[PDB]
Order: C-alpha cells, then structure tokens, then sequence
C-alpha cells in the first residue's frame, strides 16, 4: 500500500546514472548510512563512461596536500577526482573546499558523508547536488541489478548466488526475526563468492559439481565471516541448502522454478533463458514472508510499525 | 580564545607575576634589566630574592587589569 | 667525595658515550675509503669532527664536540635511508642501531645482537676464521649452513647479509629434500628428528601425510594407517622423556603435528559415505609439492579449499605449536580464501580467543616469520605509512594487532596505501609509490589485522577500509580440545576426563561467582594455569593433585573474599582432594625480611606474600589492586628483598607513574622537525637494559611497577610486550625484545575503567581487606620513627605510654563522628605516630630534669593532643568537643580540655596566650596583619607542629575562612621556612608547577631539587587542589604528581628521562570542602599521605571582636568617634550575617561571600 502511490502516480525513478547524465552541476555528494558505502557503484560508473577516477581520503594533511595538487590538476586538464569521508577534515572542508567551490567539460568531484556523521557546512551542500546510497528494497530488482551488473554452468550458478544475495539481503533489513543482530552483506563478498565458484568450476572438470562443498564453504568462509551468533550462522546455511541443493529441480520461490543446465547449450542463450525466466517471474505483495519462508506474524508487525511511522509523519506534513 | 588565556590571566591575578614567561634566558636577562633599573634609579639590592620582590611591588603597584 | 665520585662517573659515562660516537662516524666515514663523494659538505663536517675528536683525544691524554655530533648525525637521515633501500629489513632497526651495523665493516660480530630485532628468530651467528658457518634459532637449535660463505675486508653489511639471507632459504631447502628422501625411503621419524631442523622434519612429515592420506582416500580403507599414525604418536610419546632439551621441544612440536594428522584420519574413518570424506579432506590443509618446477625455493606449495600458496622457505626455528582446534582450520582457509584475491585477512571477537596466535600459527605453517606491530594513538598516517613500504619491501607477513586503537582519521587516511598495496599485489606491479617515493614491491607480502569490537576508547573502522579486508569472527574457541592434547602432550596419565573437569570447573567458576568486572576465566587463564601446571610435575608428578594446586596458584589471588569459599567448594566437589607444599625456605626468607623492615607477618599478609611468589614463579606481568592503602607496596617490596636474600641475584626497582607523564614522554615522541626519533621512559629503560653495556645486568632482576590507574589509552599500548610475543614496537619501527627476567608489576586501586584485554593478559592479585593489624601497624610505624633519629631509656618510655587496648576501641568509636574528605582510620596513622614521635623528641632536652610521674603526665597530654587532632582533625567545633571529651574519657592521666596546652613546662592554655595588639592607623593596609584569637593561635600552633613534623597538611574549609591566613601569620614569624604561591585552575599541568619552582631551587647532580638557601627549607603551597579538572578516564595529573612528590619523594624528568630526588621541599595544600560546586571528589591516595585540617567560618561574636579592633584602629583617624567603634562593628557583621543568609548560591553562581567582603 505505501509503494502503491509510487506505483501508480510516479511513472519514472532515477538512479546514481541518471543523476549524473542529468546534471549542470560539477560537483555531486553521496550519502549512506553506517556501515555501508557506495564507492563501488562509482567506481563501475566511471568505468561505463570511460573516464579515471582518483580515490582521495581524507584525514591528514597529507592527502588534504594530495587532494589539493589533484583537484588543481583536474580543474586544469580534465578526469574525475573523488574524496572519501570529508567528514573527517571538517577544517579543511569548510574554509578550503568552501571556497573553491563557491568561487572543463570533462572535471567532476563526488564526495562521500555519513548520514549518520557530522554536520557538514549549509553553503557547500545547498551548492553541490545530494544522492542518497542504499540497499534496493525490491527482491526482484536487486536480483535484476545483480545480474546486469555481470561454461553455462558458470552462468547458472552466477544467477544462483545472486538469488541468494538478494534473498540473505531482504532478510538481513529485519532486526527481531531475520537475525539476532543487524548484519549487512556488501558487494565484497557477492565478488568473492562468484571466485570461489568460479574456481571451483574450472578445477571440477569431471561435471560432478560438489554442491556440499560450494554450501560449506559460501556458509562458513564466504558470507559467514561477519557471523557471531551461532543461529545466525544455522539459519544462512539453512538458507544456503534451500538455495544452493544443486537439484535437478529447483525451487527457490513458490512461484518460481528453474531448470537446470544442458550439456549442448552455449553461454548467451542460456543467458537468454535465464533472463526469461527471471522478468516472467512476478513479485507477489507478500513477497517479505513467503520468498524467504518466515512466519508472517513478525513481518506484519514489521510492516504495521513502518507504515505507521510513515502515515504518521505524512499527517503531521499535511496540516500546513 | 582558549583556557590557557584564562589560566594565564589567572595566573597572573592570583600572584602578582607570571613564572612561566622569564625562565632561563628570559629570566637572566629580566634579572640583569632589574638590576641596571635598581642601580639606576638608586637602591642598594644585589640579592635575587629583594630584587625579585621590588619587580613583584611594582608590578601590583603600577598593573591594573579590568575584565 | 661522594659528589666528586658522581662527577668522575659522569664524566667517564659522557666520555664513552662521545666514543661510541665518533666510533660510529669514523666506521661509516672515516675508515672506509670512496664513501666521501655522496655527501660532501658532510664529508667536510666529518673532517672537521674528526679534528675536534683528534684534538679531544690529545687534551685526554696529555659538551660542544657532543653538541656537533648531535647537529652532523641529522645530516645522515638521507644517507641512512638509502641504506635502508639499500637491504629491506633495515626498517625494523634504530639509527644508532643502524649506524652500529654500517659502521662495523670488519668486527662482523655486532651484526649478531641486532639479528633478532632484523629476522626476529634467529639471535647468534657461529663464526670460525672469519666465515659464516652457522646460525641458530631463539631456542638455542643451530642450522648448518649448505655452503659457507667467505667474508672479505672490503664487502660491508648489506650484500654479505643478503648472501646469507638466500644461503638460509638454500640450506632449509636442502635439508627439508633431504629429510622428504629419507622419509620416502621408509625409515622411522624417530632417528630423523634428531638430524635436521625441526622445519624440515615438520613439512617433510605434512608432504608425506597429505601423500599417504589421498593414496588411502583413492581406495575406502583408512584402519591401516590410523593404526600406523597411533603407533608413531605412541613411540614418539616413549621417545620424549629420553632426550634433551631441545629434541624435547622438537619432539613435542612433532606430537602437536602428528596428534593434528591422527585427529584428521578419526574424522576420515567415522565417515560413511565419500562426499563427506572429501568434503573433510579438501577443508584440511593440504601440503602438496611440485614435480616439474626446476626452480628450487617454489617447489612446494600449499593447496586448502581449492586455493594455493607459495611456501616462502624462510626459517622459523622451533615456535610454540598451536593445537588445531576447527575454529583455527576454518580461520586458516578464510585467511587463504582472503590472500587468494591479495586481500587482508581480517580477525575480530572478544579478547583472549586466540587471534594474533592464529596468524603466527598460519605464518609459521607458510613457513614464514608474521611481524607484530601494536596499533597506538601516537600512530599517525607517517609512521604507519612508514612501516607499510617497509613491509612491502622485504616481502613478510605484517600483523597489525589491536587495529581498532587508531585515529579514525588515520584509518580513513591508510585506506588509499591499502587498496594501492592491495591492486600493486593483484597486478603484479614492480613499482608502487608511498610517501612521494617509488619503492620496489615485493611479490610475497600480504597484511592482516585484528580489531577488538565493542570496547570503549576504540574508533570504529570506516567502509572503504573494511571493504579491503575479510573479516572472520573468533567468539567461541575450543578450550576442551587444547586442553585435552596439552595435557595428553605433558605425558598425564588421564588426558580426557581431567581435560573435561578443567573445562567444566572454570565454566562453574565463571557462572557462579559473584559477577563483578575483573573476572574473566577464557581461554588465558586456561593457558596460565597449563604453564604453571608444567614446572610442578618435578615436585607433585602428573595426575591431579598437580592440576589443583595449578589451579589454586592461578585463580586464588584473583578472587575476592567469598568467591574463595565458592571456589573451594567447587574444586572439592569436582576434585578428590587437594600433600601441600612445604614452602619452608621461602616463607622463613619473607619472616626474615618483615623482620628486617620492621612488618609483622600476619596470616593475610604471608597468605598474599606466598600468592604472589607463587604467581610471580612463572607468570612475568602482575597487577595488584585492592582499596587504598591496604599494602601493595608494602607487600611487594618485602618479597622482593626476600627474593634476593632467597636466590643471591640482585634487584633493581624502577617506580614509574604512568598517568604524571603523557605518552610522548612515557614510550617515545617522533620529532617531526627533523624526522628524528626521542625514546621515552620505558622505551629507554628497556633499550639500556636490553643493550647491556655495563654487563652487571644479566644475573640481576629487572622490576618497573606503575603505581598509578589502568589507563586504557596508556597500558594497551603494552598489549604486545605483555602476552605471548613480548615484544614492544615503536612507531618509528624498531622492535625492542623483552628479557625473560624483566617483569612489570601494576599498582592501582580500581578497575572499573580498564579493559578485559589488559586484564586477562596479566596475573591478577585482589586485596579483599587490610593485611596488617592496627596494633602492628603502630608497632611498625613507632620502629621507623625510632630509626630515623638515654635514647634507649627515652624510646622504652615512650613505648610504655601506648595503650592500645583502649587505642582500638577509640577507633571503632571514632567512625561515628562526621568527616570531610572521606578517609578510613587505617590511613590516619602517620600522622598521629610522625606528632608524637617529633613531639617528644623535641620536647626531650627538658625531659633530664622532672619526675617520671609529671614525665608520663605530660607525655599522655601530647599523646592526647596528637591522637585529637589526627583522627578528628578535620571535624567541625563540636565534633572536636566530642572527641576530645572521648579521649578523656578513654585514658589517672593529665586531663586535655578543649583548650589544653603545654608551656613554655607545666599545664596552661590560650587564655594568657593571647597577645595585646597596638593595632596602629597605618597598618591596616598590610594583608599580613592578624588579630590573635584562641582558633587562631591554636590553628597557627598545630600547622607550625605539623609542618615542623616532615610531613604534608592540606587545609579544608569554605572560602575566606582564613586558610593561607593561618599559614602566613605561621610561617612569617618563622626564619625557616619560604613560602611559594602556586594558584590552580580548571587546567593546571606539572609543567606550571615545575615552573613556578625553577626560580625558586638549583639542579644540582650527586639528581637533586635543592632550594636556593642553604638553610630555609622551601614550603611548596599549592592552593586550590580540587580546581585541576579529570580526564576522559576518571584521574588527575597534579593531585598524582603531588602524590609522587609526597610519597615517593621525587619525580622523573620528562626531556631527560632521569630521576630527581627531593630534599628540603614541604608540600602544603589547601582545598575547598567537595560539596561545593565546581568541586571535585579527590582519591584517598593522595590524602593518606597528607594531614587534613578543618578551618571553619568563625563565630559572630569573634567577627565582631577582630572587627571592633579594626574599627578603633581606623577610628584613631578620628578622635572625636571613638565610643562608636562597636555600633559599627555590629552592624558590619550583622549586614554580612543577613547577606549571606538572603542572598544564597541558589540565587547566582556568584554570590558567594567571606570574611573578604568585610
Ligand atoms: N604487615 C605489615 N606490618 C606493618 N605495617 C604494614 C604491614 N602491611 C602494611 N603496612 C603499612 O601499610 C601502609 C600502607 O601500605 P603501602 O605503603 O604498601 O600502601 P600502597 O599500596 O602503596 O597504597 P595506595 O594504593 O593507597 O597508594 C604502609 O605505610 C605500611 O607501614
Ligand atoms: N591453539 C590455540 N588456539 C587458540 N589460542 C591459543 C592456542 N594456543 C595458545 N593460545 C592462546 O591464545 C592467546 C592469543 O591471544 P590473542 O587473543 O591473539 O590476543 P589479541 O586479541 O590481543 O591479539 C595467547 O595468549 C595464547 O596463550
Ligand atoms: N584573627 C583573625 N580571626 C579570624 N578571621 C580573620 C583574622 N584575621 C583575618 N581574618 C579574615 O580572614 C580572611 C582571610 O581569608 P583567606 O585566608 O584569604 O581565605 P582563603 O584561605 O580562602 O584564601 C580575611 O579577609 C580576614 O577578614
Ligand atoms: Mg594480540
């Protein structure tokens, strides 16, 4: 119901591309909460355009001399520049950046600042665009980012591991049920997951693919580092045997079944296939408690809290 | 601007001189001044301790601080 | 001549230090030849040196030479640097260290000393007629070189040092091929063991493992050689007790492996299917080898989970083996899935799960040495950047432990040097650049970190730095298991069932004690009480009367008073039962001691005194806690003259204060104006004990205790010198070993702000209650007293006057009165005793002449007097009414009023004592004028007494009461003592108080704080204690500092690193009650040391009478009004009385009158 109005009457939604095909301005300002960072998403961009990027951090007068001979550098030639955490040279960016700012067809500078950080100077941010980093809360839509961001068996389980990213991370976003704490699973290890499979794959010629083996290690090593309880450590290999049996049929969504690989196919048409048989595929409303095979009171109770806060913040906007 | 301009301050409120300023080279040559200044203005003092104590009466005498 | 002596010693210490400089300047420079041209307005100064040192030599054999060394060894900076380009692992030496290494073109025998700081295993090498034939490990097991390599006059350090550095790779090599023939020939382990290097030994029997166990894994048999490896373990077993020390260790390392590899083929066989079993298998570690590589040192590698390793060939030596728990497997294949990619690995968890000790572990299993380096505050992005291309260079294993204690904006800053390390690695590139340097990038390097979440004072990691690591989780280690096979290793009859019972004792011990902070029973205390357990087999043999008494010597200490029952009751019903040690030497050399310093041995103080000796046996780093003033000192200063009486080896004790010095002074500061680096305090007591010129420390204990607060920020950094690497690095590099007889002891009174890391890594001594009898504590402090000056008739007397019998029923009755500035009775002691003491020595030159009735009279009057104004010193009037009607009470005896006081020898009191005043006109001026009254008098009589004692007083009451009035009208009429205003403030720090004092004393070296006079002793008055504000970590620096001044009885020099010691200086305080606001609570550890006073507002009718002496005096202006001077004066302090009752603090923060106003 509170997607419904964004459904409906919004026909159009931006991402960090569009904004940054989309923009006079020169200077952008990411933002993201604690724990979460989106210089990837930058850096692939930067990547798609053609164009090199400098990763500059902040912190030490150093780097701030660094930053200062780079940005010049840039404004003179051309390229990007990026700086990461300004937050922590609040000095340097409220009298130097401030007035650089405020005083090529080719020079943009994007910078990173916590939300949750301290406050950063009204002039500089009022004057530079602002973009908001955070986790998609479409299931369907992360796993259709995680697969246009990528022999058929190297395919195949590329789309199975970024079903069950996309699944482990819808469930990660609830506190009391989905997890003893709040875990977040970023792209590292999405990356170093599709390696391990990878190399698994060219090793294991003999096509008895070690399922056991891929599950241990995916739960263990891969996505289990940052695990400190012991049920959350059970219940993400109970995800990952759900995800990951290496079944003749497979069904990882109550309404989605996925067939397995030929040995006569090739690469880009069973790319095809899988691209079928994923947009076919259509979200249902309840989609938070029967994808991932939860109980649906606690998912109520989520959602009921949610919409609450929001409708209530709504009706305190909509009296002026 | 800061608190070690109020202890400064405060220091030189509570006594009537500042310690931290003539110490060892500063505090020869105020020394050597305060005895060309003593001879001068015509007191018999060659001791450090009256010395330092007529330095002490001038300056409570002659320094007013308003805040 | 004693201070001529100092001088001759000084003298000749200066000189030796000017040779060794000029040693090191003519080594680079002025021996060897073609070395001049790099630098040559160096190459002049060294010339001109070399005259000035010429022209000194002459004057010695017929300061400004020390000063121009000084000023020309900066000019090295760019010449040592490329010396360091020049050979990698220079990065982890000192200068000096440095310039002692380049200048030795010939010796080649300091190269030695500094070995261990360089490879970080090997401390010696065997030389014979000036080649390099051997080289041994730590553990003392000499490596035989494969060829032995010439030295030649002219080649210097660098190019022979990397000879040898690829001869060790060679010969390990070679004797691990030689080791694998052997093995594949078919012969026993236990005739190789005793041949070659334990490396050797240790891959050559994982290449064969791995070997047989996929021959045996192609089949589905797997009985045949489990039997085979059980059988080894058992001769192996019959093997250890038969050999020497180090085939011991090799043998035991050995039985860690093959225990491993046992362990692996019983989880093989209990598998049924063959999934299961190669899903076992490919998890292990595996240690395959090439067959077709022509290259030498990359013929093995190491496969687990798919991925692969290049085993460096770099020789470790024999290291303490870690049991192979599954936590350490999975934690082994995260690091290698993390170095796969080039990543980091990164470990974090609570304390004490065995982080650092697993990358050792994987290191040493890749056949590498892992560098350890401590993460500090002092820690910048310069000299972390510093030590990153340092470790890129040389190519080893960096293990930056405690990685949470960085700035967060030096985290942020790094994270550009990591990722570019990190894709330098990925790409295989020759050249990355760090510090606007390009520096070649070995092929072999790799970084990990373990942080420490979830404690306070850490900085969290930002993202684009955590996303350059692979974090792994370590919260449950495996403690049954290690348990298990150390005590299976050790040779116990019983390993199972008495591994069971530890474990289960110390989780009941965790769970049903009395859950305060400082208790923390993890995998450390597993450990400690493992290490103790193994010396007691000599005196106890296994079984379990040894683990009992292990486990009583270890936990006991640490508990508080019914956590000992708890703990008793528990170990006797999981346990049998507990032959004790007889103990009859050590505890008749602690009886001697006590004796000797005049203690009573009482059974809780002989029962803490054996505890810790008994911990103090094996464990090296011990904190003693408890209330203030329970004895800590006391305690261990008497076990360590007991220790040196007992052993014959000498004891030397360094007293540092950890929070009177800031860290810069305390480990070191980085000179960033020169980028030069300054040692410390500790730095340069570990750096003079380590480099050992004088030779008298070998054979000679070592002791620093910190007899200050567990400051986190302070003590953390100690987190690699007190655990299992002891080793300290600085931030600029260099590693500092720790001797095995150095040990630190800690001395506080809370642990509330310190960290569970800095608390499981040392042994804990808790003090439930006071050690000594209060009657003891008399007798003791009568002796010292006694000692410091018939006499003999005179201290018999005086002995005879206590009676404590009485004595202790007054102090229990005493708690009843009200107090301010809240100390127990047991502290106040000193006081009484030092007044007394002084009392009658200074009354004894009229005590030849009068009876002994009036003598016992007079001596309990000043008893009497000094007992009032000790313990209800700092009470109000009609407190000390109260008492001083108690102690009448509680002694045929010269009464003592309110008001009683001897003269000038028989009875009186201040009614005749009070003085006339002819208060003139002009004189009202002068703030120094007094109006004698009976409270003045006798608050200026006893702060005279007092402060004529040696001792401290501090004066309490509300503002204007008069407090440096008293002590001005005291010490004015006085031509003794000199009087220095020292005010504080809300920031106050010993540098103003040190200040404040420099035109007041003279250093003079015998060091010594001497005031200016010759015969005035100097009476340091610090005002306004409480003002000196906390830190973020509940402690005060001037109130500590003056603490040392009192006690201790001086001070360490921060830019010198020297002690000064304190002679003729007195320490008079005054403070504000702590109830006010903006008032501060200060620690009962300061005010043991000092006597407190109470100054109370007076009461109104003597405001009027001092005023109605002002007001005739200021009336003798005028003539004609002199009837009216009391109207006046009562109205004045009526006003004030009205004033101050209207007008409260509730009103304004500032309306707070005094007696100042009128
Ligand atoms: N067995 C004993 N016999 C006699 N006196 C004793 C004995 N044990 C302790 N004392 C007395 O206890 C007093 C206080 O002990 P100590 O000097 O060791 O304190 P501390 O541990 O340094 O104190 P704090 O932690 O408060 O600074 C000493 O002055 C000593 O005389
Ligand atoms: N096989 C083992 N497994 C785990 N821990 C061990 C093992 N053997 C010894 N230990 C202990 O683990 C501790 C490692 O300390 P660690 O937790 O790494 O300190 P830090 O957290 O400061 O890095 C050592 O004190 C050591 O006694
Ligand atoms: N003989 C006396 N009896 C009682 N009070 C006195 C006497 N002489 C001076 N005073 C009062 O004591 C005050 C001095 O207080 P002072 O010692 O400066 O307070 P503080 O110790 O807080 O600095 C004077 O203002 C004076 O009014
Ligand atoms: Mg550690």
């Amino acid at each position: 119901a509170l997607n419904w109005f964004k459904n409906e009457f919004f026909v159009d939604e931006w991402n960090i591309a569009d904004v940054v095909a989309n923009s006079e301005n020169n200077y952008f300002t990411m933002a993201s909460e604690r724990d979460v960072d989106g210089t990837f998403k930058l850096i692939e961009l930067a990547k798609a355009s053609k164009e090199s990027l400098k990763i500059i951090p902040l912190g030490s007068i150093e780097n701030l001399n660094y930053a200062q001979e780079e940005i010049s550098k840039s404004k003179i030639e051309g390229g990007w520049i990026l700086l990461q955490n300004i937050q922590m040279s609040l000095s340097w960016v409220k009298t130097y950046l401030h007035k650089h700012v405020e005083e090529h067809e080719k020079f943009k500078m994007f910078m990173t600042c916590h939300l949750t950080g301290d406050k950063l100077p009204a002039p500089l941010l009022q004057r530079t665009d602002r973009v908001v980093y955070e986790d998609i809360p479409g299931i369907l839509d992360t796993v259709k980012d995680l697969w246009g961001s990528q022999g058929v068996w190297s395919v195949y389980c590329t789309f199975l591991l970024s079903w069950f990213h996309a699944l482990i991370t819808a469930r990660t976003r609830l506190v009391p049920h989905g997890f003893s704490k709040k875990y977040y699973f970023n792209d590292c290890d999405f990356q170093f997951a599709s390696v391990y499979l990878e190399n698994v794959l060219a090793t294991n010629s003999t096509n008895n693919i070690p399922w056991a083996q891929v599950r241990d290690h995916i739960a263990t090593i891969v996505y289990g580092g940052k695990i400190d309880e012991e049920k959350d450590l059970e219940v993400v290999a109970k995800l990952c045997a759900h995800v990951f049996c290496g079944s003749d049929n497979l069904q990882i969504v109550p309404g989605v079944r996925i067939p397995q690989p030929l040995l006569q196919q090739s690469e880009e048409e069973e790319r095809a296939r899988l691209t079928a048989i994923l947009s076919n595929t259509i979200e249902p409303a309840d989609s938070l408690s029967s994808w991932l095979q939860l109980p649906r009171e606690s998912i109520l109770d989520y959602e009921r809290l949610q919409a609450k806060e929001v409708a209530s913040s709504t009706e305190q906007l909509l009296q002026e | 601007l800061e608190t070690a301009f109020l202890e400064r301050m405060n220091t030189l409120l509570a006594n009537a001189d500042i310690p931290d300023l003539f110490q060892g080279e500063e505090y020869d040559k105020l020394l050597n001044n305060l005895r060309n200044k003593t001879r001068s203005l015509g007191l018999l003092l060659d001791t450090e301790q009256e010395l330092y104590d007529w330095f002490v009466g001038e300056i409570a005498k002659n320094l007013h601080v308003v805040f | 001549l004693e201070s001529k002596l100092t001088k001759l010693s000084e003298i000749q210490v200066n000189w030796v230090e000017v040779q060794f400089y000029w040693l090191d300047l003519y080594g680079i420079l002025g021996e060897n030849l073609d070395i001049q041209n790099f630098l040559p307005l160096e190459t002049s100064k060294f010339k001109s040196l070399t005259s000035e040192y010429k022209m000194i030599t002459t004057r010695a054999f017929q300061k400004l030479t020390i000063d121009s060394l000084k000023m020309i060894k900066s000019s090295l900076s760019t010449f040592l640097e490329r010396q360091r380009r020049q050979f990698p692992r220079f990065y982890f030496l000192g200068n000096d260290d440095l310039l002692k290494i380049i200048g030795s073109g010939k010796h080649h025998d300091q190269v030695s000393k500094f070995m261990k700081k360089m490879f970080g295993s090997i401390e010696s090498i065997i030389f014979f007629e000036d080649s390099i034939t051997g080289v041994r490990s730590v553990e003392g097991e000499v490596l035989n070189l494969n060829e032995k390599i010439e030295l030649k006059d002219s080649i210097q350090a660098q190019e022979w040092l990397n000879i040898l550095d690829t001869e060790i790779k060679l010969s390990v090599f070679t004797q691990f091929r030689d080791c694998l023939g052997q093995l594949k020939d078919g012969t026993d382990i236990e005739v190789v063991v005793s041949k070659y290097i334990f490396q050797a030994i240790l891959l050559s029997a994982q290449v064969m493992w791995t070997e047989l166990v996929e021959k045996c894994l192609q089949t589905n048999e797997f009985s045949k050689y489990w039997k085979e490896v059980d059988m080894k373990i058992k001769g192996l077993l019959d093997k250890l007790n038969k050999s020497s020390d180090n085939v011991k260790k090799k043998i035991e390392a050995l039985l860690v492996e093959y225990l491993h590899f046992n362990n692996v083929i019983g989880q093989l066989k209990n598998c049924s299917t063959k999934e299961e079993a190669r899903l076992l298998w490919a998890k292990v570690q595996k240690f395959y080898q090439k067959n077709d590589t022509l290259d030498d040192l990359n013929s093995v590698f190491i496969s687990q989970s798919g991925y692969l390793l290049q085993y460096k060939f770099e020789y470790i030596g024999i290291p303490e083996r870690l049991i192979y728990t599954p936590l350490l497997l999975v934690g082994f294949a995260t690091l290698t899935d993390s170095l796969h990619q080039k990543y980091g690995g990164c470990f974090f968890g609570p304390a004490g799960t065995g982080k650092t000790e697993t990358v050792k572990a994987f290191g040493q299993n890749l056949g590498r040495v892992v560098v350890v380096f401590n993460c500090d505050d002092s820690f910048d992005y310069q000299v972390l950047s510093r030590l990153l291309v340092g470790i890129t260079q040389i190519g080893a294993w960096g293990c930056f432990d405690e990685f949470n204690r960085l700035d967060e904006k030096v985290l942020s800053a790094v994270s550009a040097n990591i990722q570019q390390i990190q894709n330098g690695l990925q790409v295989g590139k020759s050249h990355i650049t760090l510090l606007e340097e390009e520096t070649p990038l070995s092929p072999h390097t790799a970084v990990f970190i373990t942080l420490n979440p979830g404690y306070n004072g850490r900085s969290e990691l930002p993202e684009n730095l955590k996303k350059s690591f692979r974090e792994f989780s370590m919260k449950s280690p495996q403690s049954g298991t290690i348990a298990e096979m150390i005590l299976q290793i050790m040779g116990f009859e019983d390993s199972k069932s008495l591994a069971s019972k530890i474990v289960h004792f110390l989780e009941l011990l965790s769970s049903k004690c009395s859950s305060m902070n400082h208790y923390h029973f993890g995998l450390r205390t597993l450990k400690g009480v493992l290490r103790n357990c193994s010396p007691l087999v000599s005196e106890f043999g296994e079984g379990e009367k040894t683990v009992v008494e292990s486990l009583k010597r270890v936990i006991l200490p640490s508990l508080g008073d019914t956590d000992e029952l708890v703990f008793k009751d528990e170990l006797s019903k999981i346990f049998d039962s507990a032959t004790p040690l007889n103990s009859k030497a050590i505890v008749q050399c602690l009886k001697d001691a006590g004796q000797r310093s005049g203690f009573s041995m009482s059974e809780e103080f002989l029962k803490k005194c054996m505890q810790f000796y008994y911990m103090q046996k094996t464990q090296q780093a011990l904190i003693l806690v408890g209330k203030a003033g329970c004895g800590k000192t006391a305690t261990w200063k008497t076990v360590i003259d007991a220790m040196a009486i007992f052993d014959g080896h000498a004891n030397v004790v360094y007293v540092i204060d950890t929070k009177v010095l800031t860290k810069e002074s305390l480990y070191g500061s980085m000179l960033k104006a020169t980028l030069e680096w300054r040692d410390g305090l500790f730095t340069s007591i570990l750096r003079r004990v380590n480099d050992d010129i004088t030779g008298t420390f070998k054979n000679s204990r070592i002791w620093v205790v910190f007899d200050s607060d567990l400051d986190p920020e302070y003590v953390e950094a100690m987190n690699s010198v007190l655990d299992d690497n002891k080793i300290l690095t600085l931030p600029n590099g260099e590693r500092l070993p720790i001797p095995p007889n150095f040990r630190i002891l800690f001395e506080t009174d809370n642990l509330d702000h310190t960290t569970p890391a800095t608390i499981t890594r040392c042994g804990l001594l808790w003090f439930s209650t006071d050690v000594c009898s209060i009657s003891s504590k008399i007798d003791h402090l009568l002796n010292k007293s006694y000692e410091a000056l018939e006499l003999d008739k005179l201290k018999d007397l005086i002995s005879d006057s206590f009676d404590m019998a009485s004595l202790t029923n007054i102090f229990t009755c005493s708690n009843d009165l009200v107090h301010i500035l809240g100390v127990r009775t047991f502290n106040k002691l000193e006081t009484a005793v030092q007044l007394a003491v002084h009392l009658i020595s200074s009354y004894r030159q009229w005590f030849q002449n009068l009876d002994d009735k009036s003598l016992k009279d007079v001596i309990t009057l000043l008893i009497k007097r000094s007992l009032l104004y000790a313990l209800a010193g700092d009470s109000t009037g009609e407190s000390q009414r109260a008492f001083i009607q108690t102690i009448n009470t509680y002694f045929d005896s010269q009464e003592l009023s309110d008001y009683s006081t001897i003269v000038i020898l028989s009875f009186s009191s201040f009614c005749s004592e009070i003085p006339s005043v002819s208060l003139e006109a002009h004189e009202v001026m002068r703030p120094d004028i007094v109006i004698p009254t009976i409270d003045t008098i006798k608050h200026e009589k006893i702060f005279y007494d007092l402060l004529n004692s040696k001792r401290g007083i501090i004066l309490c009451g509300p503002p204007g009461s008069g407090k440096t009035m008293i002590m001005n009208n005291a010490l004015r009429n006085s031509s003794l003592y000199d009087v220095v205003g020292i005010n504080f403030s809300k920031d106050t720090t010993t540098e103003h108080i040190l200040s404040a004092l420099h035109r007041h004393t003279n250093y003079v070296t015998t060091l010594t704080l001497l005031p200016k006079s010759d015969i005035k002793n100097l009476v340091l008055f610090c005002d306004e204690i409480n003002l000196p504000k906390l830190d973020k970590y509940g402690s005060q620096n001037v109130v500590l500092f003056l603490r040392q001044l009192m006690e201790k009885q001086g001070f360490w020099k921060t830019p010198e690193n020297k002690w000064v010691t304190i002679e003729r200086i007195h320490i008079v305080g005054a403070c504000n009650p702590p109830t006010d606001p903006g008032r501060i609570p200060m620690s009962e550890r300061f005010t043991r040391h000092a006597a407190i006073l109470y100054l109370g507002y007076p009461s109104g009718k003597s405001l009027s009478q001092i005023y109605e002496i002002y007001y005739k005096a200021i009336f003798k202006l005028v003539p004609e009004f002199r009837s009216y001077t009391e109207p006046f004066a009562r109205a004045s302090v009526h006003l004030y009385n009205e004033c101050k009752a209207r007008y409260s603090t509730g009103l304004q923060s500032h309306y707070l009158f005094s007696p100042r106003e009128l």
